[PDB]
């Protein structure tokens, strides 16, 4: 599909870097669920505070 | 003049405490996360 600022190419004959690597944003909550979750299980709710 | 004043008292006092409230219910879970259940 077009885009005006990206462009699709295979990795190993890029050997991109990371900022070479496109970005989007990702909706959490659904994540979030099952990531409270699982936090709330294990025990370590600063992890979670901070990504959040 | 007595229930005047009184009654103009609790009115301004209500709405200013309310706006403070909001304030406050607004920016309290940044700045105390350790309380704010979504993250419990």
């Amino acid at each position: 599909p077009w885009t005006t600022d990206t462009t699709f190419d295979d990795i190993i004959l890029s050997q991109p870097s990371k900022e070479d690597f496109a970005k989007f944003t990702k909706e959490a909550p659904l994540f979030l669920r099952f990531l409270k979750l699982v936090t709330d299980v294990e025990g370590r709710q600063e992890a979670f505070i901070q990504f959040a | 003049s007595v229930k005047f004043m009184d009654q103009k008292r609790s009115g301004e006092e209500t709405v200013y405490f309310k706006k403070e409230d909001e304030a406050l219910l607004r920016n309290l879970l940044a700045n105390h996360p350790e309380y704010d259940p979504k993250y419990s």
